[PDB]
């Protein structure tokens, strides 16, 4: 890799600079280089990895949705033939997005997940695995879409099982996992009732545990709880 | 669109 | 070039799709491919070329300013030594920015300017030449900075001479050129009085010609006039 | 920072 010659600490430092400069492709390349040093990642470093790739894939997803919409309009009754260009360009963006998802999944498989023993690291990485399979599912058609959906589900479910046994109901990693699994149910798996039930139960169990928290932890947990509530308002 | 988690969690 | 196999019309179409998707690096690559077909560009196509590269270099300039500021703070009295990483990463972004500017300048020199005979195309391209030398000047230090500044000045001056002879004072290309030359004077050439004088004279001469314009042209001209006024408010 | 021209001009 092009980052093989740079010190691990320098890659981390530069990822933080790239974040400040809103250079998320650079940030992701630096964090990929850091992962490939082979050492486990601290909490802060896991968060840098996630921020970098979420921002990269976020731009790709937004672009894909714009293009896919134009393409669907182009395939309506009464629309003019404009050639293969819309499809080609949507496919170009789609392929780049799938490449980023495959890169992230490859880092998780080689070897972040297998070395992650603490609940906070293991749940974080399994949630990431579910998320990037979910992003693949958003663009999937044809004969592997069911398997991609099942891969997302399986990762989220393993993360949920650990989180419920090992973390309090207000833990922000647990909350963000449940939030994203509920989105999977609603948006990917055609299971809106499951999504609503999960969001409700997650919110209520967190509410009942807020009394145990410091002011700063209360702010972290309630921020994610509000996202659960926002989705419930959208979905009901 | 549904809201998903922020990238940074503690 | 990687776009050599794609039709000119398809490149233009995809540049417009890339704009809609906010994929400005793609947009620029498509428009570079279109220029390299060797045909002159229409007004709409010149605007697509400029939008694409302005957005690309705009992100680079914003990132460079963030990094350069961090670097200057790191070189204050009492700041801790943090190694070569800030400088290295600022240099990486700077080199990428210079590469984009050199690419644009290369397209203008090979062969957009020499084939541009109408005032509207020639002034547009010479203004672009001044702009991209100005962006180079923003990051220049050492022994060629004076020559880069003079290259910007020379391009802007040739464009100004044509625009004053061949275009009315409200023409939006003429106005945007004068606006950017005034910014050059203020921000690059250490000539704030020249900047203020140019902005004032440009604004007043446009004001006196607004009566000749349709409603739609009036909106185009007054939009740029307001930028001249905004700068005058900042500078005085 | 000073304002410069928008990229698209007619
Ligand atoms: N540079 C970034 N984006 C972040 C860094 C960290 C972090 C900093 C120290 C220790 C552990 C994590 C975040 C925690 C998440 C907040 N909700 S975010
Ligand atoms: N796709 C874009 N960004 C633009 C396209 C055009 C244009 C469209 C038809 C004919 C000439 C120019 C612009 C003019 C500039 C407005 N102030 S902007």
């Amino acid at each position: 890799g092009a980052m093989g010659s740079m010190e691990r600490a320098s890659l981390i430092q530069k990822a933080k600079l790239a974040e400040q400069a809103e250079r998320y492709e650079d940030m992701a390349a630096f964090m990929k280089g850091a992962v490939e040093k082979g050492e486990e990642l601290s909490c802060e470093e896991r968060n840098l990895l996630s921020v970098a790739y979420k921002n990269v894939v976020g731009g790709q997803r937004a672009a894909w949705r714009v293009l896919s919409s134009i393409e669907q309009k182009s395939n309506e009754e009464g629309s003019e033939e404009k050639g293969p260009e819309v499809r080609e360009y949507r496919e170009k963006v789609e392929t780049e997005l799938q490449g980023v998802c495959d890169t992230v999944l490859g880092l998780l498989d080689s070897h972040l997940i297998k070395e992650a023993g603490d609940a906070e690291s293991r749940v974080f990485y399994l949630k990431m695995k579910g998320d990037y399979y979910r992003y693949l599912a958003e663009v999937a058609t044809g004969d592997d879409k069911k398997r991609i959906i099942d891969s997302a589900r399986s990762a989220y479910q393993e993360a949920m099982d650990i989180s419920k046994k090992e973390m309090p109901p207000t833990n922000p990693i647990r909350l963000g996992l449940a939030l994203n699994f509920s989105v999977f149910h609603y948006e990917i798996a055609n299971s809106p009732e499951e999504a609503i039930s999960l969001a409700k139960t997650t919110f209520d169990e967190a509410m009942a545990d807020l009394h145990t928290l410091s002011e700063d932890s209360y702010k972290d947990s309630t921020l994610i709880m509000q996202l659960l509530r926002d989705n419930l308002t959208l979905w009901t | 669109r549904s809201h998903s988690s922020p990238a940074s969690l503690q």
